[PDB]
């Protein structure tokens, strides 16, 4: 009877509404993010959009700033609002301080907005967990995960959404310094990690690749096709 | 159609001694040409080792004293520790600015003992500027007072001397005479003379006479 | 049950239950009787000293609303004190905006409207204290008004609020307040209060009197201790 | 209790507010944190409770620099802890600005409690986090403990978190007024290892010290191994 | 009041007079024109004395908070913009402001100038105050990018003196500060009289 | 005052301005840039009352960049022009007016190059060429008697050199260097500035 | 239960109120829109066809928002009216600030943001109005957008919402030739879909409303088909059905 | 209060052993005209304090209502505590200083004197807020004319008697009548002692 | 019953149960004794330590030079009331330059506490304050229970196990008036010591003494400072 109000503590000190909100993140398309020496990758699964609908308006990977991009899970309605507020915050931070918004700062602001929305009644928590990754450190790659609760964390490689447990288990046992020593191997690692969660053909994986002092490069289906062909060749070599 | 500031005269002088601090002024309250009252000390006791003297707009004078005394109570209550003279220097810098565009028409010099039992004199611009000093005077005779200390206390504009340390009796004899010369050379202060000495034991106050014309 | 949890919910038969509950709460307190002389108004409240450690005058229930208005709250003391503050505020505002002492009738009406405004909202509860207002002026005679939690307030020749309101009224109706003066009426008030006292259920009490009338130049002040004892002497003379 | 414990605005028959105690229980679900105050300084040892090797160890904050001379240890809700820590930093900076002096640990704890006190006083819920403030001030090294209720009291060696009871019981046995920083740190590490589910190493504990003269020093990876070597 | 600061291959050097005057009166000759806002960031003085100390203090507070919150020191460019915005909202309402925020960050040592009017410009040489024009007349003729530490120091001290000599509103003492990777260091504080004898011959 | 001069080419717009920032006695900086990058194919030149220009552009820029990212497509130069002006109209009557004269020029794929003249009263205008600041009366004529509806790139730069050369001849103070930028189908590029010995 | 208010999250993490609204959107009358290579169109069913009801507006379900946009409606009447008024206000505000038509998706996103704000802040019931958007912009040209009570929009080539939306959408998927539909073919397909999307046989012209978006000489004329052309299309579909049954 | 309309003459007061005495004219002179000539410029606040002021009588009249209610509330509580003459003075100083800060100050130069616990109090808070303690005080012109005289009597003998105080003001307001263009020959005298505060008048001169 | 949730609901018997529970909130805290002689008002409180090695909780707070309190109840409400009283005292000093009367401050505290007991939005102030002060009418020892009602008491005692202290104070009320500072403090210490169980004893680490007198400003004695008073106390029988 303690799960009907955000600001009500359960006898064991649980804010049950936030835990329920995380369940919303548990129901979204998987997002995998791994950062390399000179590359940050945001893996995503496409949901095989309807035969008669356009996929241009189903963008799940969006860039908050010119060099910071985020991939979210959970309900799209809240994710869009969070993304818009993050963009406005980045453009305001640039305005007040000319230095471009750091990935840490944008993640902190997203967490602050989520916490403010999960602090009092009459305001439902944001049911989207955002993986904010960017080279905004001016020579250092960073990746962050903003839980629907409001806490963020620095992750070398983390998974959100459906299958997050399996993708995280794969990433832990395969993400080594030898793995991400080059951009191509980092992209291959992202593809391999997302393959176990999303069993399907091409166009079911959208990869956002960002290099140092560059712009977001949403890889075309062919390039993902080339990388999957390479991974299949590697598997054939192993056998 | 209305001047919210009225000059009320007075001179404040603070001398920083090695183990004592000096604050004194003239109790002659006057506006324009008239004489409001001849007993209105500009020396104000705030704490055992912190004395504030405020000259200029007397109406702003008493309020700035009330606020500082009040702020002293709040700081003492919150942190269970009477604030040091250094902290009071920072506070007056803030409180003064809080009313910037309606300036606190009061020139305040603080004289107190620092942590190491050493003198502390702070000169305050009515708009917030502050800086530690070893000696300083203000009000109206500030022009007529500062040069003499430089010659005697600061050894300024003189040569082939030993910069001897300032002593209690010698400093007081200095301050007593210097203020007396201010009364004779300047007609804008007088009718009384209130001197407050703050040392390790505490503070003391003495008064002397001046002219009537 | 069901319709009596808020003051804004009319009962099915048409009665605001919270107001009646506040009336019961005031009924649960000690007696306070106001008797109107021919030339003044006398207040008397039995103030029970809950413990011997009190300072013989603590939490007194006789409050001076204004110079000429005396208030004899009985019930929840916190609500009575709040009502006294509101009454003083209204008197001050009336004097400032009109320049003359607020008539007891108008002050009582305004304070009653304030009290009633607290039995119309769900976010507030009715005052748990009933108070009587008394004053004297040659221009408008002596007036004694009693306002209960319900907000009703009409004048009284003599009223009692508290536990033994009925007992006080039984022996107050046997008093000729139409002609008597405010000198022997004080003794009568002391005797009537002493009659209405359990003395076996309530351990002890400290009678406190008050009056406002011609004998006090129209101002309301605590009855002088010299003559207050005389009232106490008369009450003791009365066996009960 | 089910009808009186649904708001900090309701009083239980005992008079207890059955929502602050739930905040304390919530603080009971965090990683253990230990702070020992000795004449030489104040030491803070905690449990990392790392959940995945992929997560950056520095991302999770248990000991933070509220100011150069006062360190804070978190145990409980991350959001409340972050908000309170930011408020403590802002209060310390404001005190430095207005009074040109370093605010005492008592003053900073009072400032943080003030925010921990507005748990429904009409300008939400109690801040479910307990902060151990450790630092050196004009009075010497000190350590202050705070609970979601806003009650703060000076503690010589307080343990807060999942293992509060056992850590405190062992600290009572292993604490004396004449301890030095080295022995205090060794004892704190020993206690944490005693009440730690996983074998103690350099990747699951962050140790912080604040001695007079020197500033808040958080032991680095190399430093932590040097101390764990003997314990 | 007049202050001078410039950058070079070796770093950024800031020096300033110490003469505060209220019209004709010489208010004081000990005021520190260079304000020690942060260990690795220095700020100059100009115009209103109270205006600088408070608003440099406010930037000093934000830099301290920013360092703790972000665990990385604020870029010298970041502070420059902050003051310009932090002082605008009072623009034209009775505020006088002038100062150069100097520091060495990950983007190389940088210098910026912020004024009550609302201007914030970069550069390698700067001089604000009454003696700015007089101070300029010297440092342009003697500005080279490769000035060494000792020879660069003399330029700052000489530059201020020629300014305080040609200027009737600046004087007292001259303070020199050097900002490096480790921060800033109090180089020297020589009075005008001492500088007169050295430069007289 | 600074100088904002623009020429609308057949398929490009060349906009140039000085690099001299001075505070009432002297050029404080010589490499100061006064033309702002609104987007990949639109530029902003804001002169006028000090302080206001540096920030109002940054605000206009943040909101022109903000639109480019929240949508994925950059604002059309005519839309940007209407917006930059729209903001000024709102604040002109407010209690914090922006006394800034600005020049806007950019390239739109659908329509082509454009150059809009912005007055401190926030009055928009599409003109083939325009000049800002005091010097406007000095070179606006130079464009008038020299401009052609099909100025080529090479002849376009020469004209500004003549425009800049004349400015160095009459203008009282010194403008040693000027900024020159070109907006075309492939983007905005930087060109060399100008200098002149006087020994 | 966990549907007392919108702000409440179910243990599985579902906004029960939002799902209830998106289910209730099915009570609304059928509306559909087919995107054609030369334009896009909308089709709606007039549920109220009483003889005593005077048709004064002719656009009960199809509203004009801008000079280059129009959006059909499906859901509560009051919510639909408020949403259409807000759409017009947003479009005209964008026109005033930027002086060019809203690129369709901007208006859709603004309305979706308003709906999301309603579904988030407590004390407000979700807008139970799902409305199809059509229009042309210089960036992408003809587009059809679907808006749900939850603020989740999406580009679509042909969709139907309201009664029997599932069958209409499925059989549009079955017989929609991508990139090969002209406005005449689009209208034919829309009439074919509406014929069996509603139980009423013969597809009475008075009971169906069709609006088409065309790009003529840079004007973007929005035309609501008059009863004459609707009857002509119905007769054409009847003759086509007879021809098809000829094979029998 | 930005342009006074009805003003007041000087207010005089000299403290003696056992109490304090104040006096003031009764001529409300709108501009140069004697608009009213039966107004009281000295009314009592409590049994042990009294005040009188110059300037806008309307502004002062507002002060009369404020103090009356502010003073009346003192005895309504019936706790025994009553605003000491310094207590009223301190309230006055912040009262006008707060009003002046908002560019609407009371153009009413007050003087408050009273007898409390065996010591006399004679304070003067100017129209702007300045306030000090003097053995003898005169408002407006009285500072120019009567105030210099009172120092001479106090300088040689700081102790005065009620009769010495009574004529001293009379020799003070008398010279006020001769050398003033706004005075009037009808003034009240306020005497405060242990027996209480008494107001009597008016009085004329030869 | 069901009339046990809000302060704005009246019970059938005529009681606001939430006020009763707020009053009960006092008994959860440590016992405190406040008493006044002719010239002094000394209040002795017992300090409880959460752990053996934690500083004992502050119980006697400082309000002004002439107004002291003892907090027996919620720390949150106790601190809020202390801050409000500090602000009221500072305002009285600033505007009147005179010590704000203890009676008037107590009345203001009662008025402020009454509102939370009459309007939904916040719980009643669950702290019992023993206000001790010196003013023109002599020492004052008030008690401000959460019910918004304050009682002017010669020697009150609130908090857990406070009945024994109240009984001792009732027994020895007579001697309180004509007693010096030392005797007043010793009687207060005896009253506190009566409250403690048999095992516990009045140690220097768990007793706080506050005194306000004719010429003595408020003083809070903790740790060794209490030793001069503690020594000489008769050993409990």
């Amino acid at each position: 009877s303690y799960d009907r109000a955000i600001t009500v503590f359960s006898p064991d000190g649980h804010l049950f509404q936030v835990e329920y909100a995380q369940e919303a993140v548990k129901k979204g398309s998987t997002a995998v993010g791994v950062r390399g020496r000179d590359i940050v990758v945001l893996g995503v699964e496409k949901k095989s959009v309807a035969k008669l609908q356009d996929e241009r308006t189903v963008r799940k990977i969006c860039a908050l700033d010119d060099n910071v991009c985020m991939a979210f899970a959970g309900l799209t309605a809240d994710a869009r609002i969070v993304i818009n507020r993050a963009r406005v915050e980045c453009q305001s931070h640039r305005l007040t301080v000319e230095d471009p918004v750091t990935v840490e700062y944008i993640t902190r602001y997203i967490a602050s907005l989520k916490q403010r929305y999960t602090q009092s009644n009459g305001r439902r928590p944001f049911g989207i967990s955002a993986l904010i990754v960017g080279f905004d450190f001016d020579g250092t790659p960073r990746l962050y995960q903003t839980d629907p609760s409001g806490t963020y964390h620095a992750w070398k490689a983390n998974a959100i959404g459906r299958g997050a447990k399996s993708v995280r288990e794969f990433l832990e046992k395969n993400y080594t310094d030898e793995a991400i020593e080059t951009d191509d191997l980092t992209i291959k690692l992202v593809i391999k990690a997302l393959l176990e969660v999303v069993q399907s053909g091409g166009k079911n994986i959208e990869l956002a690749v960002m290099r140092r002092d560059q712009s977001l490069k949403i890889l075309n289906p062919e390039e993902i096709e080339k990388y999957v062909v390479e991974i299949e060749k590697e598997k054939e070599e192993n056998e | 159609r209305f001047s919210p500031y009225v000059f009320n005269g007075g001179t404040i002088l603070a001398i920083a001694g090695e183990d004592f601090a000096i604050v004194a002024s003239d109790t002659r309250l006057s506006e324009g040409f008239s004489i409001h009252t001849r007993d209105s000390p500009k020396c104000y006791k705030l704490t055992d080792k912190t004395v504030i003297g405020c000259s200029g707009f007397h109406g702003d004078c008493l309020t700035l004293t009330k606020i500082i005394e009040a702020r002293l109570k709040m700081y003492k209550h919150s942190n269970n520790k009477a604030m040091t003279t250094g902290a009071i220097a920072a506070m007056l810098s803030t409180i003064l600015y809080s009313r910037r565009f309606f300036p606190y028409y009061v020139y305040n010099i603080i004289g107190g003992l620092d942590e190491e039992g050493k003198g502390a004199v702070y000169s305050f611009d009515p708009v917030g500027s502050y800086q530690r000093d070893s000696f300083k005077a203000g009000g109206s005779a500030s022009a007529m007072l500062q040069p003499l200390l430089d010659n005697q206390v600061g050894f300024k504009n003189m040569q082939n001397v030993e910069h001897v340390p300032l002593s209690l009796d010698r400093a007081m004899r200095l301050v007593k005479d210097v203020f007396i010369s201010a009364a004779e050379r300047d007609v804008y202060t007088g009718d009384a003379l209130r001197i407050c000495i703050v040392t390790k034991e505490g503070i003391r106050e003495e008064t002397v006479s001046l002219r009537k014309d | 049950t069901g319709y009596d949890l808020s003051a804004s919910t009319f009962s099915p038969d048409g009665r605001v239950f919270q107001v009646e509950y506040a009336m019961k709460a005031v009924e649960n307190s000690s007696t306070a009787i106001g008797i109107r002389c021919k030339d003044g108004v006398v207040f008397g409240v039995e103030k029970l000293v809950l413990s011997k450690l009190y300072e013989e005058g603590s939490n007194k229930r006789l409050f001076n609303v204004d110079r000429h208005v005396g208030m004899a709250v009985a019930g929840l003391l916190a609500d009575a004190r709040s009502l006294a503050d509101i009454a003083r505020e209204e008197a001050s505002n009336f004097r400032s905006n009109f320049g003359y002492n607020i008539p007891l009738k108008h002050l009582a009406d305004r304070v009653a409207m304030y009290v009633h405004a607290y039995t119309l909202y769900s976010a507030v509860r009715p005052f748990g204290c009933s108070f009587m207002l008394g004053s004297y002026s040659v221009n408008d005679g002596a007036q004694l008004y009693m306002i209960d939690p319900s907000g009703v307030s009409y004048g009284y020749w003599g009223c009692a609020i508290g536990k033994a309101r009925q007992a006080a009224k039984t022996e107050i109706e046997k008093l000729q307040m139409k002609e008597m003066t405010c000198r022997d009426i004080v003794k009568e008030v002391a005797k009537i209060i002493y009659i209405v006292h359990d003395e076996v259920k309530d351990k002890a009490f400290e009678l406190e009197l008050s009056w406002v009338g011609e004998l006090t130049n129209g101002r309301h002040e605590i009855v002088p201790k010299d003559i207050r004892e005389e009232a106490e002497k008369y009450a003791k003379e009365s066996l009960k | 209790r089910s009808e009186y414990d649904r708001g900090v605005n309701t009083f239980s028959p005992e008079g207890r507010l059955f929502q602050v105690e739930y905040a304390i229980e919530a603080i009971k679900l965090g990683s253990t944190a230990i702070g020992i105050q000795t004449s030489e300084g104040v030491c803070l040892a905690v449990e990392k409770r790392i959940t995945s090797p992929l997560m950056e160890p520095s991302s999770i904050e248990k000991i933070v620099e509220i100011d150069a001379h006062i360190g804070c240890a978190m145990s409980g809700l991350i959001k409340d802890a972050k908000t309170l820590i930011d408020k403590a930093r802002v209060e310390t900076q404001n005190h430095w600005f207005t009074y040109n002096e370093t605010m005492t640990v008592e003053s900073v704890t009072q400032a943080v409690s003030n925010l921990a006190l507005q748990f429904g006083e009409e300008d939400s819920r109690p801040f479910g986090v307990a902060l151990l403030f450790g630092g050196v001030d004009e009075k010497g090294p000190q350590l202050f403990h705070m609970d979601p209720s806003g009650t703060f009291v000076q503690c010589d060696a307080r343990a807060i978190g999942s293992a509060s009871e056992g850590a405190q019981s062992s600290l009572q046995e292993v604490y004396h007024k004449s301890m030095t920083l080295k022995e205090a740190i060794k004892s704190s590490l020993i206690i944490l290892k005693q009440v730690m589910e996983e074998k103690l190493n350099a990747t699951n504990i962050e140790l912080a010290t604040v001695q007079p003269g020197q500033n808040f020093h958080m032991f680095t990876k190399e430093e932590l191994e040097e101390v764990i070597k003997d314990i | 009041t007049t202050t001078l600061a410039f950058k070079f291959r070796h770093g950024v050097i800031v020096a300033a007079d110490s003469r505060a005057t209220a019209g004709a009166y010489i208010a004081s000759q000990t005021v520190k024109k260079v304000i020690e806002i942060n260990p690795y960031l220095l700020g100059t003085m100009a115009g209103g004395a109270a205006d600088c100390s408070f608003w440099e203090r406010l930037l000093a507070r934000q830099c301290r908070i920013y360092e703790l919150r972000n665990k990385e020191r604020i870029s010298v460019a970041a502070a420059s913009k902050l003051l310009a915005n932090m002082v605008y909202q009072y623009k034209g309402m009775g505020l006088s402001m002038g100062t150069m925020i100097c520091g060495w960050d990950k983007r190389g040592p940088g210098l910026y100038y912020v004024d009550s009017e609302g201007n914030r410009i970069s550069g390698a040489t700067f001089s604000v105050g009454s003696g700015s024009v007089y101070a300029y007349g010297v440092m342009d003729r003697g500005y080279s990018y490769d000035l060494e530490v000792e020879q660069a120091y003399d330029l700052a001290r000489r530059a201020i003196y020629q300014a305080t000599y040609r200027d009737a509103y600046s004087g007292g003492a001259v303070n020199l500060y050097h900002v490096r990777e480790d921060g800033w260091i109090r180089v020297s504080s020589d009075n005008v009289a001492d500088l007169h004898e050295k430069y007289s011959g | 005052m600074e100088y904002l001069i623009g020429i609308q080419g057949p398929d490009y717009v060349l906009v140039a301005s000085d690099r001299v920032a001075a505070s009432n006695i002297v050029q404080m900086k010589d490499d100061h840039d006064k033309m702002f990058k609104m987007s990949e194919k639109i530029l902003l030149l804001c002169v006028g009352e000090a302080g206001d220009t540096v920030q109002f552009a940054e605000y206009i820029q943040k909101n022109v960049q903000l639109y480019k990212m929240r949508n994925g497509y950059e604002l059309s130069p005519t839309a940007a022009a209407n917006f930059t002006r729209r903001n000024l109209a709102d604040c002109l009557r407010s209690r914090t007016p922006y006394h800034v004269n600005l020049l806007l020029a950019g390239y739109d794929e659908h329509e082509g190059p454009a150059l809009y003249y912005m007055d401190y009263l926030a009055a928009l205008a599409k003109a083939p060429f325009a000049a800002h600041g005091y010097g406007a009366f000095l070179t606006l004529s130079i464009l008038d008697r020299y401009y052609t509806p099909t100025i080529s790139r090479e002849r376009a730069v020469e004209l500004l050199r003549k425009c800049l050369e004349e400015l160095q001849k009459r203008f009282i103070l010194n403008l040693p260097t000027f900024s020159v930028r070109i907006i075309d189908k492939n983007g905005i590029h930087d060109l060399d500035n100008i200098s002149f010995p006087k020994q | 239960r966990y549907d007392s208010r919108t702000t409440i999250f179910s243990p599985e993490g579902r906004l029960y109120q939002v799902e209830y609204a998106m289910e209730a959107i099915g009570h609304a009358g059928t509306c559909l829109g087919i995107l054609a290579n030369d334009g896009v169109l909308l089709a709606a069913e007039r549920r109220n066809i009483h003889k005593l009801l005077d048709e004064v507006f002719f656009s009960e379900k199809i509203y004009k928002l801008n000079e280059d946009m129009a959006c059909s409606v499906a859901g509560i009447t009051s919510d639909a009216n408020v949403l259409t008024n807000e759409l017009r206000l947003i479009a005209q505000r964008y026109l005033l600030q930027y002086q060019e038509p809203i690129p369709c998706e901007q208006l859709v996103t603004a309305l979706c943001d308003i709906k999301q704000a309603y579904t988030q802040f407590g004390g407000k019931r979700p807008f139970g109005v799902s409305l199809l958007y059509i229009g042309w912009d210089k960036h992408y040209g003809f587009q059809l957008y679907q808006s749900d009570p939850s603020g989740n929009y999406g580009g679509w080539k042909a969709t139907c919402i309201g009664n029997n939306s599932a069958a209409a959408v499925s059989m549009l998927k079955q017989d929609y030739k991508e990139g090969e539909m002209t406005l005449k073919s689009a209208l034919a397909l829309a009439i074919k879909v509406l014929n069996k999307t509603m139980d009423v046989s013969k597809l009475s012209a008075e009971k169906v409303e069709i609006a088409t978006l065309t790009r003529e000489n840079g004007k973007t004329v929005i035309r609501v088909l008059k009863q004459k052309e609707v009857e002509q299309l119905i007769k054409k579909h009847e003759e086509e059905e007879a021809k098809a049954e000829r094979e029998k | 209060t930005q342009n006074p309309m009805v003003t007041g003459t000087s207010v005089l007061g000299v403290k003696f052993e056992g109490g304090v005495v104040i006096a003031a004219d009764m001529l409300g002179s709108y501009g140069s005209l004697a608009r009213f000539r039966n107004i009281s410029r000295i009314m009592r606040v409590n049994n042990s304090t009294m005040l009188g002021a110059s300037g806008d009588y309307a502004d002062f009249q507002y002060l009369k209502q404020v103090l009356g209610q502010m003073v009346i509330d003192e005895e309504l509580l019936g706790d025994g505590h009553s605003y000491s003459p310094r207590a009223i003075h301190s309230w006055l100083t912040r009262a006008m200083y707060s009003r002046r800060s908002k560019m609407n100050p009371l153009w009413n130069t007050m003087v408050i004197g009273g007898y409390a616990d065996g010591e006399s109090f004679l304070g003067y808070v100017d129209m702007l807020g300045v306030a000090y303690e003097a053995p003898s005080l005169a408002t407006g012109y009285g500072a120019y004319l009567a105030q210099p005289l009172l120092r001479e009597v106090l300088e040689k003998q700081p102790v005065l008697s009620q009769t010495e105080a009574r004529d001293l003001v009379e020799r003070c307001m008398r010279v006020l009548y001769y050398r003033d263009a706004r005075s009037y020959n009808r003034f009240q005298i306020a005497t405060v002692t242990e027996k209480g505060v008494e107001i009597e008048g008016p009085l004329s001169t030869e | 019953n069901q009339y046990d949730n809000d302060v704005t609901v009246w019970s059938p018997q005529g009681r606001i149960h939430q006020i009763e529970y707020a009053m009960e909130a006092v008994k959860q805290g440590s016992a405190t004794v406040g008493l006044k002689s002719k010239t002094h008002a000394v209040l002795v409180a017992l300090k409880r330590a959460q752990s053996e090695l934690a500083a004992h909780q502050k119980k006697i707070l400082h309000v002004d030079n002439h107004i002291g309190i003892s907090i027996a109840g919620l720390t949150a409400d106790a601190r809020l009331l202390c801050n409000f009283m500090r602000q009221e005292c500072l305002d009285s000093r600033f505007v009147f330059d005179r010590p704000l009367p203890v009676s008037r401050l107590v009345s203001l505290i009662g008025s402020k506490t009454q509102i939370p007991t009459q309007r939904y939005g916040r719980r009643p102030y669950g702290v019992g304050l023993l206000i001790a002060g010196y003013d023109d009418m002599g020492p004052h020892i008030f008690q401000t229970c959460p019910s918004a009602n304050y009682f002017d008491c010669r020697a009150m005692s609130i908090g857990a196990r406070s009945q024994s202290a109240r009984t001792y104070l009732e027994r020895h009320m007579s001697e309180f008036m004509e007693c010096n500072l030392n005797e007043l403090v010793k009687h207060g210490l005896r009253a506190l010591r009566e409250t403690l169980p048999a095992e516990q004893d009045l140690t220097t680490k768990n007793v706080s003494i506050g005194i306000v007198g004719k010429d003595l400003e408020f003083t809070i004695y903790d740790d060794d400072d209490v030793s001069p008073f503690l020594e000489g106390l008769e050993e409990r029988p």
